[PDB]
RNA sequence: UGGCGGUAGCGUGC
DNA sequence: GGAAGATCGAAAAAAGCACGCTACCGCCCGCGTGGTGG
DNA sequence: CCACCACGCGGGCGGTAGCGTGCTTTTTTCGATCTTCC
């Protein structure tokens, strides 16, 4: 089985899984462990956001790719934004502090 | 055409910076649509600037005085235009 | 409230057995003169004024033109409460 | 785009500002037209359109109307994605408390309120009253009352008291208070009291209180008034097939909400009854509480079929939930997953691929060459083409790939050696092929593996793979420094067969000009492989200068090892090849390889041994037969003499010469020397006894048999293994872990009846069931390991500390383990090394140890180096360079900004599997080296017969050779007669010491009289009458039966002179008074003359594997601790209560503030008139390591840990560098109690990272003002990384629910400053490349 | 082509 | 000599239980109540 | 007058009660002594 791009979950907006769906291969938390073992910061950046997350940089990053430029822009991973969204429903304000 | 970046990355000294170099340079030929300094024997990218870092053509140092010089050449040459 | 069972003193029950007046205030209001908002055709997202309750199944209302408000009969579940 | 990230609770006002609308009708979506109802979970109008710029009503549906918010229904126009982003929220009729900050452990309004959980159930449920405004009367301001009492107080004072019902009455008590007053009284009684648990209390309520004050949050706020509700995307309504729609979890319970609140009100409007209303409030708190977090408390919502909804909590924390499902790890693209295959001619840089998968992996770079080529004008054009698959896109798609590296990585990815990066090759088929080498390093068998390949599709990550992630400059393993490169199976196995020699093989005693001659006689069949010739060659050897000089000589070899000693570099001798060449003969010469060589000569090398041996493995055609396993002629008389032996002991038991236990150890022991003369006949007869008729005669050489060829050369099994299959199986135990007596005499090769098959199966089952059920503790072993060092990196290069650890080699009974120069190779002194004897430096003193600095440590004979250590860095917030070390894995030193502790604890996870969590299963010291013996922590004393005696409870001996190395040390028992002196040579074998390990006698360093004084018979003591000698012996009476006339005569003999009175001890002015202890038996008499060192009195007298490791890591305190002396001083018994004893430890010049309690039934080590110093051992027993901490230091515990952690890898013959153990154990140290808060802020009893008081500290002396004294504290891995700055990661881990609740409390401020952090977020982690980044980052917020 | 629960199986010191 | 701090063991409650992958099955409220037709 | 289809509003299920029942480790609380005094 292998992929490119194709369809995507709608809640995390991540790659769907097994062959039947045509998804993606998970790279869990022993591969990340591994990855900032080896000290690959950009690899496990780009896996981990421009990859399955990050919607306006997988498309910027497929025309890119279709340009012809090796270039990514890290964004942000919309998991996060669920995760911030589901803990301000619990009643607990969390906010990113930019100063 | 290469296996082992051992000699670059004593070159380099710190196999983390060596990265970055290699990336800028690699990025300033495919995307600045500059020249390689060495003959590429149908290289990619990442293997010319890798290349070229081993017979210390590139380092940081020199690339951002390459940079530098021209920076200082173009916006020279812009304002004699506009003057 | 807790583990027994709660017993209510007996005043409470004796004052509800003659407490109930019949209560005017109710969930759905078809009485005449209340608004109703309509979801069907270029009047949803509207309000209308109720006519008056005139048959059993259903409830006419006072549809409401930019030149007047004119009765007609609707299907009780046509309209919605507002 | 920011920086830091704050948590904290949220108030009505700002809960009401996130939410666009309220929501009021539990109604989700018409089923006639699918579209969402007003006001209800899904409105439009208050969350947004469904569609992209279209208006639910339909009037505006063009980009063209956007911004304006329709007038006929209310909507705005815009896109859809909003709608994931927009919340709504809900008024609730009356006040509920949230559940998490009510029955999370400690609760914070139980805690902030000072009173019992209960009370608050009690009162937040609807079953007690409370007082709000106590006024005048006798009912205070917090006053519980039930309903019978709030009638009676209302009946008798009913003017002025205030006492509510419900969530409200908490609400009112929160906002009724004052902080800063409540904190002053606290803080004052604090200062006035003295009770530890009441200090301990005061102290948490302070810093909760100072806490609370400190953020803007308001306890009020902790009382929800307005619920927050999620956007209806985050819960989405599936579209199913048939119309029916799947309905989660969260909208039912928001609907249960919601027509929970709708009820309230309505009943609330219809003034109902107080008992009805109250049950509806106490209904809509339950529900409110079942939609935070569902099961918390009560009766869980039940679903359709019988399970537990999932609530808001419950799909946050988990395995399954959020954090770790969709923030650590996610599903990726650009990623296929197929079988792997083993390609003998790929090199160690390639990897075989599919053609089908390679090209839909790199479908968008062929789509961007094909529109580059101008071969499609567009994608669909593009995508039309690489679907029918031309030979354009072929060909397109091998130039896309010429060195575009690819990550394959295997599914148990233990390491960071699970996934490499590989130059693709192009194949057909699907199955992916990968390199033999790497395999080892994969832990990856061709048995149905399947292996998973990533894509990187960025130059930054191309680079990271070629230059890190690649094979190539993956040859040595972080874990330990060992190669990983090494011939496994076949290359081994033709090496060994290639260099191998015969007698009489075809072509011996020819002369030969070369190894090109040699080949060209093997392959024209002319000379055999094994034939001994001699052949003139050329070696080139390293000059010191650096050159290479060569030397052409004239060797007597083999044909097979001329042959491929071409293939060996010019640098590498002869010597190397010139042998049977097993599996560790190629490790060795690969690792000569490197060191001498380097790295690029060594791949290639390497890559040739790979070919010679397939080559010549698949010539010499090795195959394995019945008949290659052969069964010792000798047997079968083994057997029958071994049974004999066994019937004449059982004979022998029958007629009751001997007992059960006797007889079975006999037959146990019969049986396993009969197995180990059975497997050495095997041996015997498998290695050497073939004969071979040499050019005159016959003689012996080492047998060429298949089985014993694998088994020697190491290719695959081992001795045991051979004697199962040849040689008898021996004993077998039944699953409980007892031996059975009958072992099992049946070969592999024969066959093996019904009983010995069942009862091999036990160990077999045992075996596999210990396997299943060890994967999954491992696995937990490792994540806690990782978390707990996922913030340690090397931020530094010096920090000019003068501290470390005095490393020595490690020795255990009669054998030294670990050698010194392994133990201290790469890492730098921390001080000047001096030479013995001569007061020289030998090793400068920041310089790194490598192979030379330990040679001539070994050869100047040194054992104790002191060297800089992780744990004593003093970096914070990471560790330097020169305080770690060595990289271990690359030649040089190691770098800056890369990531240790991820590193360290999969070190240290990988192994776990090796290790095995079932559990199953002398009175002299033995001399076996000739040399000096030295005693230490030795108060010895000459006996009658000029022996010596020691006093000393912690003496140690030490054999050491005549080079002044200390050789052997053992930990004699005190009170034990030593046969020779110290300083005298003895030989091995030698028995210096002996000690009567069953009963304990009493030494006395006096010569004098022993008179019966101060114990009375049938009070302290007892007269009794010997069982066999009948003598009267006196037997010490414990306290317990002591009668309480004479509970103040404590028995003590007394050594006396010719006068009478007490012999006074010498240099002591108390008098010699040996205190009697209890069940003491003497046997001298009244008045009985004994001289110094003679007996006085006789005192009568675990796991491994993973289990073991997860203790030492977790900080458990064994459940026998060992007492020890914290104050160095006198000891002394002040009173004694029931089951307990006031024993009381007095220094000389010190003050006496100690009264330590000990057990009644806990041995005592020390007696009454002895003397202890500062950590000293006082009871038998394991010792804990928080007071090895507390008393010994960090250093000592540090060892401790370091010295168990790696006996019980060796036990499992798994080595593992100290380096990792150590940044664990540092890792663990990180927080500090004060003791004086001094000029710091700190509280007297608060708990601080060690950074901070150490800069606080800093800061102070700078200053001028005095600092604040600490003492470390020792945690657990879980219990560390809970406890940290950083509440992310704390949440990440596990318990995000109390850790939630404290960040939310708390107020606090979360900077990323880590590898998870960053790694959530979704930024460059502060580790590898991205460090020189993040650093800028700092530098950029410098100004 | 969206997920939960149950069941079974695969690769994980030979 | 009765009340407050100690403690002490015993009981109760909470949280965790490796990583990838494949296939099948079942389910995705539901029940009373009004509408309407035969 | 009876049976099939649509629509809205609660909630453990079903019953004139009871349903459970093969783990380990850590944290919290409580009755009971105790014990120590002011
Ligand atoms: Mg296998
Ligand atoms: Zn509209
Ligand atoms: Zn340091």
């Amino acid at each position: 089985h292998a992929r490119s791009t194709g369809s995507y979950s709608l809640v995390t907006q991540q790659p769907l899984g097994g062959k039947a769906q045509f998804g993606g291969q998970r790279f869990g938390e022993m591969e990340v462990w591994a990855l900032e073992a080896y000290g690959a910061a950009y690899t496990l950046q780009e896996m981990l956001t421009v990859k399955s997350d990050d919607v306006n940089g997988r498309t910027k990053m497929y025309k890119n790719i279709v340009d012809g430029n090796h270039q990514m822009e890290p964004g942000m991973p919309e998991s996060f934004n669920v995760l911030l969204k589901e803990i301000r429903s619990l009643g607990i304000n969390i906010e990113l502090e930019d100063e | 055409a290469r296996v082992t970046v051992q000699d670059a990355v004593e070159k380099i000294g710190n196999r983390f910076d060596l990265v970055l170099v290699a990336a800028r340079r690699a990025r300033q030929m495919q995307v600045g649509g500059k020249d390689p300094l060495v003959p590429e024997e149908n290289d990619k990218t990442t293997v010319i600037a890798l290349r070229e870092i081993e017979e210390g053509l590139i380092n940081n140092q020199i690339l951002d005085v390459r940079e530098r010089q021209e920076q200082q050449e173009q916006e020279a040459a812009e304002l004699q235009a506009v003057t | 409230f807790g583990a027994s069972p709660a017993i209510v003193p007996s005043a409470v029950i004796h004052q509800l057995s003659v407490y109930k007046p019949k209560d005017i205030v109710d969930p759905a209001t078809p009485y005449p003169g209340d608004k109703v908002i309509i979801t069907e055709g270029a009047f949803e997202g509207f309000q209308a004024i109720f006519t008056e309750p005139d048959g059993e199944a259903r409830s006419m209302l006072l549809l409401n033109l930019i030149n007047k408000e004119i009765k007609h009969s609707v299907k009780n579940t046509e309209f919605r409460k507002l | 785009e920011f920086d830091a990230i704050k948590i904290a609770l949220a108030s009505p006002d700002m809960i009401r500002s996130w939410s666009f609308g309220e929501v009021k009708k539990p109604e989700t979506i018409n089923y006639r037209t699918f579209k969402p109802e007003r006001d209800g979970l899904f409105c439009a109008r208050i969350f947004g359109p469904v569609k992209d710029y279209e208006c639910l009503c339909g009037k505006y549906k063009r980009l063209k109307h956007r911004g304006v918010i329709c007038e006929k229904c209310g909507v705005e126009v815009t896109q859809t994605k909003v709608r994931r982003e927009r919340m709504g929220h809900i008024e609730l009729a009356s006040p509920t408390a949230h559940i998490w900050f009510l029955k999370s452990l400690p609760s914070r309004i139980g805690l902030l309120l000072d009173m019992p959980l209960r009370d608050i159930e009690r009162v937040l449920y609807f079953e007690s009253y409370v007082v709000i405004e106590g006024g005048m009367t006798n009912l205070e301001r917090q006053q519980i009352l039930t309903e019978e009492q709030y009638l009676d107080a209302l009946e008798e004072f009913g003017d002025e008291f205030d006492a509510k019902m419900g969530a409200e009455a908490i609400q009112a008590l929160l906002k009724s208070m004052d902080l800063e007053q409540e904190c002053e009284q606290l803080r004052e009684e604090l200062n006035e009291t003295n009770s530890e648990t009441k200090r301990k209390k005061l102290t948490k309520r302070i810093k909760l209180l100072e806490a609370f004050v400190q953020s803007g949050n308001k306890p009020e706020w902790m009382i929800l008034t307005v619920l927050p509700v999620l956007p209806p995307d985050l819960r989405p309504l599936v579209p199913l097939d048939g119309g029916r729609f799947a309905t989660s979890d969260l909208n039912d319970l928001y609907r249960r909400v919601i027509n929970r609140n709708n009820r309230l009100k309505r009943l609330l409007d219809l003034a109902a009854p107080d008992i009805i209303v109250r049950n509806e409030k106490r209904m809509l708190q339950e529900a409110v509480d079942a939609l935070l977090d569902n099961g918390r408390r009560g009766r869980a919502i039940t679903g359709s079929n019988k399970r537990p909804l999932k609530s808001l909590a419950d799909m946050i924390k988990g395995k399954q939930g959020r954090f770790r499902q969709n923030l650590l790890g996610k599903r990726v693209d650009y990623s296929g997953r197929s079988v792997i295959t083993v390609g003998p001619y790929l090199r160690l840089h390639q990897c075989g691929l599919p053609k089908k998968m390679a090209l839909e992996l790199f479908k968008p770079f062929i789509y961007g060459k094909l529109e580059l080529r101008g071969l499609a004008t567009t994608i669909k054009a593009a995508k039309k083409m690489v679907e029918r698959e031309e030979a354009v896109v072929w060909d397109i798609l091998d130039e896309v790939i010429r060195e575009h590296p690819v990550l394959l990585n295997r599914a148990p990815t233990l390491h960071r050696l699970g996934i490499q990066a590989f130059e693709p090759v192009l194949i057909e088929g699907k199955a992916i092929q990968l390199h033999p080498l790497v395999c080892a390093a994969y832990n990856a068998d061709f048995d149905g593996d399947q292996m998973a390949v990533h894509v990187p599709l960025t130059l930054e990550a191309q680079l990271e793979a070629r230059a890190l992630m690649m094979s190539t400059n993956n040859i040595l393993s972080p874990a330990n420094g060992e190669p990983i490169i090494v011939p496994s199976q076949d290359v081994v196995l033709g090496l060994y067969y290639m260099t191998r020699d015969c007698v009489n093989a075809k072509g011996e005693g020819m002369v030969l000009t070369g190894p090109k001659e040699a080949e060209r006689l093997y392959r024209s069949g002319l000379a055999s492989l094994h034939a001994r010739v001699k052949v003139r060659i050329t070696e080139y050897e390293k000059d010191a200068n650096g050159e290479l000089v060569a030397k052409t000589s004239l060797k007597d070899t083999t044909v097979g090892r001329a042959i491929l000693w071409m293939i060996v570099p010019k640098g590498l001798p002869y010597s190397i090849v010139n042998q049977a060449l097993g599996k560790k003969a190629i490790s060795k010469m690969l690792n000569t390889c490197y060191r001498i060589l380097g790295l690029k000569p060594t791949v290639i090398f390497a890559d040739q041994i790979m070919y010679t041996g397939f080559a010549y493995a698949a010539r010499s055609g090795a195959s394995v037969g019945i008949d290659d396993m052969v069964i010792p002629e000798k047997k079968h008389e083994i057997i029958s003499e071994a049974e004999a032996e066994v019937a004449e002991i059982q004979e022998q038991f029958q007629s009751g010469l001997v007992t059960a236990g006797e007889r079975y150890n006999k037959v146990i022991d019969i049986w396993a020397a009969a197995n180990d003369r059975v497997s050495k006949a095997m041996m015997d007869n498998l290695q050497t006894e073939t004969v071979i008729n040499r050019d005159g005669q016959e003689e012996k050489q080492v047998s060429f048999n298949s089985i014993y060829m694998m088994a020697d050369s190491g290719a695959r099994g081992s001795a045991a293994q051979i004697r199962q299959l040849a040689g008898m199986r021996g004993l077998m135990a039944k699953p409980d872990g007892s031996i059975i007596e009958t072992p099992i005499t049946a070969n592999f090769r024969e066959g093996l009846n019904v009983l010995q098959y069942f009862i091999s199966t036990h160990g077999a089952r045992k075996g596999l069931a210990d396997t299943a059920l060890k994967t999954a503790n491992s696995g937990y072993l490792t994540r806690r390991l990782v978390d707990v060092a996922q913030d340690l990196v090397v931020t530094e290069d010096d920090c000019g500390t003068h501290e470390g650890i005095m490393m020595t080699p490690v020795i255990e009974g009669g054998d030294v383990k670990e050698p010194l120069r392994d133990r201290v190779l790469g890492r730098v002194t921390a001080e000047d090394v001096l030479k013995p004897g001569t007061a020289d430096i030998l090793v400068p003193r920041n310089t790194l140890l490598h192979e030379q600095w330990c040679d001539l440590l070994e050869e100047n004979s040194v054992d104790a180096v002191k060297v800089r250590s992780v744990v004593s860095c003093d970096t914070d917030f990471g560790v330097c360079a020169h305080c770690y070390g060595r990289d271990l894995a690359r030649g040089h030193i190691i770098n800056k900004g890369e990531a240790i502790g991820v590193i360290a604890a999969q070190s240290i996870g990988e192994p776990g599997t090796q290790l095995t969590m079932r559990t199953f299963h002398e009175s002299s010291i033995q001399v076996k080296n000739k040399g000096s013996i030295k005693l230490s922590n030795v108060k010895s004393v000459v006996n009658s017969s000029g022996k010596l005696v020691i006093t000393s409870r912690n003496t140690e001996l030490k054999l050491i050779d005549e080079f002044g190395r200390t050789k052997e040390s053992y930990k004699v028992p005190y009170g034990a007669v030593l046969a020779k002196g110290d300083g005298e040579q003895v030989a091995g074998g030698e028995t210096v010491a002996n000690w009567d390990p069953h009963t304990m006698p009493v030494i006395t360093e006096v010569s004098g009289f022993v008179r019966f004084t101060d114990m009375i018979d049938g009070q302290t003591i007892t007269r009794q009458t010997d069982e066999l000698t009948g003598l009267s012996s006196l037997v010490v009476l414990d306290s317990a039966e002591r009668t309480a006339g004479g509970k103040d005569l404590r028995p003590a003999l007394k050594i006396v002179d010719a006068q009478g009175n007490d012999v006074l001890i010498p240099g002591t002015d108390m008098p010699a008074q040996y205190f009697l202890p209890g069940k003491a038996i003497v046997q001298l008499e009244d008045g009985v003359q004994i001289s110094s060192g003679d007996t006085l009195a006789r005192i009568p007298q675990i796991t491994g594997g993973l289990p073991r490791v997860a203790d030492l890591f977790e900080a458990r305190r064994p459940k026998e601790p060992a007492i020890l002396a914290e104050i160095s001083g006198i000891v002394s018994f002040g009173k004694e209560t029931k089951g307990k004893r006031r024993l009381v430890i007095t220094p000389v010049d010190g003050s006496d503030p100690y009264e330590e309690m000990i057990p009644k039934w806990r041995q005592l080590n020390v007696f009454e008139g002895e003397r202890v110093e500062r950590g000293d051992v006082i009871s038998d027993g394991p010792e804990a390591p928080h007071d090895i901490l507390r008393l010994r230091g960090v250093h000592a515990v540090t060892r401790y840990i370091v010295n168990e952690v790696q006996d019980v890898y060796r036990l499992q013959g798994v080595k593992i560098n100290d380096k990792h153990i150590e940044v664990i154990v540092r890792q663990m140290l990180r927080k500090a109690t004060i003791v004086n808060a001094g000029s710091s802020d700190f509280l007297e009893g608060e708990q601080v990272e060690y950074s901070r008081v150490k800069i606080a500290n800093r800061e102070l002396e700078a200053n001028g003002k005095v600092g604040a004294t600490y003492s470390r504290d020792l945690l657990g891995i879980t219990k560390a990384s809970l406890a940290t700055e950083s509440f992310i990661s704390a949440a990440s881990f596990q318990e995000t629910t109390r850790v939630l609740t404290e960040a939310a409390v708390a107020g606090k401020r979360d900077e990323l400053r880590g590898l998870k952090e960053n790694v959530i977020v979704g930024r460059l982690i502060p580790a590898g490349t991205g460090y020189a980044y993040h650093q800028d980052r700092m530098r950029r917020r410098a100004a």
